């Protein structure tokens, strides 16, 4: 499974901010999308999501066209998001939480969509905390039921809003597992974020999106070897 | 799952709206009515009754205004909290959220049809018997202090007046016939310390006492005899005003849409005057529809035109 | 220190504006709308439009308190979502100074009242009425211990079915009189003509006598006590005070009227407060439907507490400033919790 | 000039969030306040700064007590606050917007209010965009030209919310040299901020926050290995 996207581009207020971003994504393949801060990296994110309807270009999953369909629509082909901010359920139970998102799919029963739930609280380790309310559970296990929630739509390819952000130095290290897991699994991982430095220590491969359009691409090491991306984004001194 | 939560949202802010609403638009009639009282026009102690047999009026009003304002502000708060997001990342879309919301619709359809074609005539007619009783006030309880009020051929004037409407003071009576006296108490009225005069005739007394339609009727009578506009109208207006409910529902999850920044709250303004919108249409497809202008007919299109104009917006 | 105070005071008085703009064309529309359930054969759309619109002033001056609160919400929040109010604080610029400022902004909409209130509203009000209904008949008054009855009174100064009844201390008929037609002369006195008299029968061709009315307050009878400019008001109750006694009503209204501007910054002081205290990281749209409820309810109370006022045998300035005080006072401890 | 804070104490929702927490600052010095996210670095730097009304604790800038005043005589006593997110006057001119905060201050008249104006516009380079809207300017030159209001006061110490969040590798260096200059100006800079990484190549000293108390205090170094911060907070590597 392969997911191309090609030639973006998307304005506000007159003002032409992606032009002719484009890349390409495998399952089992991390891909980061960095670059400055409101250059594109962000657009081009949300233009990929659906959340930002698209102004030009075409995205491709295996010769199936992605270009018109709305969100949920993509969602339906396996395109899973995990946004920066809380978004558990408040007022619903974890496994409830989970359970939800069990229950819309049309190739499970009620058994095994039970044994899916308990593969999955086990998985994350979040079954001691199972019947607690959304709203009452640490910043961590918050995040761990979301990736479980996200995971039960049984997704291809998840796309991370900024997963490092707020995380201290100890749990960089859980999730980067977490991620590494979801490689795993077989899910192409699409994480953007702040943190260059804790993204490019996992990324398989990377794409830098300046002026609005992609300026650098390959492996971490060839990212950081790159002379413009050091001129313009990372600086003379990095690691 | 979903299903149940978005029912047990929608419901307990949608009362949570309707019980704020109820309290805002009587508690203004109330205080109306209180003010009236306060001129003498109205017995203080029945105008609870008055509310009492308003509220199905009012609540036909309020129930889908509110559900429609309950709607907005769950979607809003899916919206806001980002549970949006993930719904739709999990394939289920906002159009089928408002679906799964269809079987609290018909229950609130039903009820509103339960207070437009029995709670409501019912209402209005005891409130119209109560009025009818309450306007034949006349003399004495209309007499305000410090004032002089006229009714027929009677002329009262008091200088004070308790918190209830008795024992009244420096009373002064007109028709020919003149009455004065110092005191008086609530037509058989008690006169102590008081003087009669003719206009010649005097006395004296220490102790005197003077001796001075269609949206009420039951549906069961209207549900016939359409060739009538006034009842073709009326009754055009109670079997095609619950249908509000689906138009609001639907026009609800239209116009749902909000982002974080923005708020919860932030599309209530616009999409409460655009409801507004469609019940002045209502209110004035009737006038017509009364006088014989527009047929029938009109009830049902005009929620097309709003139902159809929602559909669209939502699939855009 | 005037740069600041420039910007908090152009940005809630643009507020305040933009909120009196909006709500008088709403107010506008909704009573056409109400008003157009009582059209007649003379009374046409077109001529309940033209009432509308003559009311429009009094509308505008019914709104201005809530218009304020509104204004210095929108203003308030628009300067904190901003994060602006933090900064103004971090460099040493105290809550009572924006509050000041704000209160700046808001005594134009009060002076805008007053011209409302004294010049204006009595003279679109009456081309209103005029308009709905296209100088007073069987006008019962008191003079003490005189009760004086005219069936027609013209502000010219004319009087047509006069009836007098004097009476004595003790409430003895002292005499009683009657007239065809009646003209004032001066201050306090009337000739008139064909003088029917008896005394504790009588006849006279013309005579003059003493009797309080004035064509000066004539037309006023007809006018609701509301209704009435301060001037007005404020003539009026001399006048009855002097030769009669006031009815409460008109001291409810003269309390109501004198409480309008200290209502209006009390309203905008708790609006402040409000932007400062709980509605605090708020979204617009919950400080507007905050502002709309607190304006709801004071308009509430302020005409349930009048109607009190009237029912109830204490003076109506109590029922009158005490949610004026009882907010102030709310207000000035929400904004001392910071 | 020192400041010193002593026993600071918060609760949230009869939980306590802050528990004895303490420490101190002087002009000239760069003052890191880290800890896990949520820990109470967050709370106690808003508790210095006077946001959140303080349950316990007290606060003394050279013998005169800060406890009971609010947040406009704190900084009126010196010590200024630069939010982390945006909050130039959108609607004012950049040059505006440092002579509003400058018109504030009762020792200057309008010639050298003017001088001083100049002399903040050539320092932060922001001169060439002065007749700008602050709603139309670009990230770095808004946090610039709200670093030079901040200044247009005098603060004697600086607390800073989360300078480096949102700013890329290339823009670091600047916004380090711009905290040192502050430093080279004499005044105390306590940095708040989830970048640890950062916050410790420049902060001359460093208090860490866990569960409610100070934990770990002193030289970057002497964080870096310290054991409990390693094990709680920084992690076996770093
Ligand atoms: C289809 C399926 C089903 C769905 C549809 C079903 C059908 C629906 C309709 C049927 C059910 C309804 C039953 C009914 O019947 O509902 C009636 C009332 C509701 C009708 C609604 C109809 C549908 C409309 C669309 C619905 C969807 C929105 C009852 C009734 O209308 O009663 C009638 C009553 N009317 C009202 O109260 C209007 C009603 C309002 C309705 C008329 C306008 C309609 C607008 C439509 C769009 C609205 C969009 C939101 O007020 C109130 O609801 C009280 C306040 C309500 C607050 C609500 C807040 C909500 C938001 C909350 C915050 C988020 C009427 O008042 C007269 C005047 O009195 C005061 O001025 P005066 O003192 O006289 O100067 C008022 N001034 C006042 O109150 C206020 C003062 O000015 C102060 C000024 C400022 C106040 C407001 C500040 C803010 C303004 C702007 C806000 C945005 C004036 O206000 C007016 O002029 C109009 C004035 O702008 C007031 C406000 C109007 C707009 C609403 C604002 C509310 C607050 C919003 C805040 C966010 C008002 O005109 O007296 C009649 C009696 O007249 C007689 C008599 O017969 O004895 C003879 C007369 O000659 C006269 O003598 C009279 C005498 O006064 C003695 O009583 O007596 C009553 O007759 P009744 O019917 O027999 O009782
Ligand atoms: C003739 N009318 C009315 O008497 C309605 C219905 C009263 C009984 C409801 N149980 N009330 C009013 O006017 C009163 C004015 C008091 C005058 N003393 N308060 C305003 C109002 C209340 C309810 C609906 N609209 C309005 S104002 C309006 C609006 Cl919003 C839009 C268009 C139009 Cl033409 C109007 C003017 N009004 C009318 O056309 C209604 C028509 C009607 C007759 N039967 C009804 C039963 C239910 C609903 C409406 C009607």
């Amino acid at each position: 499974q392969t997911l191309c996207i090609k030639h973006l581009a998307k304005n506000y207020s007159k003002r032409w901010v992606v032009k002719d971003v484009s890349f390409e994504m495998q399952s089992g393949q991390i891909v980061g999308l960095l670059g400055p801060n409101g250059a594109g990296k962000t657009t081009s994110f949300y233009m990929v999501v659906g959340l930002v309807r698209m102004d030009k270009g075409e995205i491709h999953l295996d010769n199936l066209d992605l270009s018109d369909l709305a969100m949920h629509e993509r969602a339906r082909k396996g395109i899973g998001y995990l946004p920066q901010e809380a978004s558990i359920f408040r007022k619903l139970t974890i496994a409830e939480n989970i359970m939800a998102i069990l229950e819309t799919r049309k190739d499970l029963n009620k058994q095994q969509r039970q044994q899916r739930l308990q593969e999955l609280l086990n998985d994350f380790k979040i079954t001691h905390i199972k019947d607690s309310l959304g709203m009452s559970v640490s910043g961590g296990e918050r995040r761990r039921a979301e990736i479980a929630r996200a995971l039960a739509a049984d997704p291809k390819f998840m796309l991370l809003d900024e997963p490092f952000a707020g995380v201290d130095p100890i749990s960089v290290g859980d999730i980067k597992d977490i991620i590494r897991n979801l490689k795993d699994r077989g899910i192409g991982v699409l994480i953007t974020d702040h943190n260059v430095r804790e993204t490019l220590a996992i990324c398989e491969h990377a794409y830098i999106v300046s002026e609005g359009a992609v300026i650098a691409e390959g492996s971490p090491q060839d990212i950081l070897e790159n002379e413009q991306v050091r001129k313009v984004y990372l600086g003379d001194d990095f690691t | 799952i979903i299903r149940r939560y978005l029912v047990k949202q929608v419901v307990s802010t949608s009362l949570v709206v309707i019980a704020l609403l109820t309290l805002i638009m009587m508690g203004g009639r109330l205080i109306k009515y209180f003010g009236v009282a306060a001129q003498g026009r109205l017995d203080a102690g029945v105008l609870f009754s008055i509310i009492g047999y308003r509220m199905p009026e009012f609540l036909t009003l309020i129930l889908p205004l509110g559900f429609f304002i309950g709607l907005m502000l769950v979607f809003g708060r899916l919206y806001v909290d980002h549970e949006m997001a993930v719904l739709n990342g999990s394939g289920i879309s906002r159009i089928r959220l408002g679906q799964l919301l269809i079987p609290l619709a018909l229950v609130f359809l039903v009820i509103q049809g339960i207070l437009m074609l029995w709670m409501t005539p019912w209402g209005l007619r005891q409130f119209d018997q109560l009025s009818s009783s309450q306007a034949v006030r006349t003399g004495f309880d209309l007499v305000r202090p410090k004032e002089f009020i006229s009714s027929g051929p009677y002329t009262i004037y008091a200088g004070d007046l308790s918190e209830d409407r008795k024992n009244l003071k420096d009373i002064f009576f007109y028709q020919d016939v003149m009455i004065l006296a110092k005191e008086a108490t609530r037509n058989v009225v008690d006169l102590i310390q008081g003087r009669r005069y003719e206009i010649y005739s005097q006395a004296e007394f220490q102790r005197y006492r003077l001796r001075l339609k269609v949206e009420a009727l039951p549906s069961s009578k209207l549900w016939n005899k359409w060739n009538d506009p006034v009842i073709a109208s009326e009754m055009g207006w109670r079997v095609f005003g619950p249908f509000t409910i689906v138009i609001a529902l639907m026009m609800a999850v239209a116009l749902c849409e909000v982002s974080p920044r923005q708020g919860r709250y932030y599309r209530l303004i616009p999409a409460i005057f655009i409801f507004a919108s469609l019940i002045v249409l209502l209110i004035a497809i009737r006038t017509r529809i009364s006088r014989d202008e527009l047929g029938v007919w009109a009830y049902p299109a005009a929620l097309a035109v709003y139902g159809i104009a929602a559909a669209l917006f939502s699939r855009k | 220190r005037r740069i600041v105070a420039k910007h908090v005071t152009k940005t809630t008085a643009l507020a305040m504006l933009g909120t009196t703009i909006v709500l008088v064309i709403l107010q506008v529309l909704f009573t056409y709308l109400g008003e157009l359930s009582n059209l007649k054969a003379d009374y046409s759309a077109w001529q309940a439009f033209l009432y509308v619109l003559w009311g429009a002033p009094r509308y505008l001056y019914e709104i201005l308190p809530i218009s304020a609160l509104i204004g210095a919400i929108l203003g308030l929040g628009t300067l904190a979502s901003n994060s602006e109010l933090i900064v103004m604080r971090s460099v040493g610029i105290s809550l009572w100074r924006i509050v000041g400022w704000v209160i700046r902004s808001a005594l134009v909409l009060v002076l805008l009242s007053f011209a409302l209130s004294e010049w204006v509203v009595p003279y679109t009000n009456e081309r209103a009425n005029s308009v709905k209904s296209h100088e007073v008949r069987g006008y019962w008054s008191r003079e003490g211990q005189r009760f004086i009855y005219v069936d027609y009174a013209n502000s010219q100064g004319q009087l047509k079915r006069i009836q007098v009844v004097d009476f004595d201390d003790n409430y003895r008929l002292k005499s009683v009189t009657n007239a065809e037609q009646g003209q004032f002369v001066k201050d306090g006195q009337w000739l008139l003509n064909h003088s029917q008299q008896m005394a504790i029968l009588a006849n006279a061709a013309k005579q003059p006598f003493s009797l309080a009315l004035q064509p000066k307050y004539v037309h006023m009878v007809t006018i609701d006590p509301e209704d009435l400019s301060f001037s007005q008001l404020v003539s009026f109750m001399n006048y009855m005070r002097e030769y009669s006694q006031v009815p409460k009503t008109y001291q409810l209204a003269f309390w109501k009227k004198v409480a309008s501007p200290f209502a209006l910054i009390t309203l905008v002081l708790v609006a402040c407060s409000f932007i400062f205290g709980p509605l605090r990281q708020q979204s617009m749209g919950f400080r507007l439907v905050i502002a709309l409820f607190i304006g709801l309810g004071f308009y509430y109370l302020q005409d349930f507490l009048g109607y009190a006022s009237l029912v109830y045998n204490p003076s109506p300035a109590w029922f009158v400033l005490g949610p004026i005080v009882l907010m102030f006072v709310a207000g000035s401890y929400l904004l001392y919790r910071a």
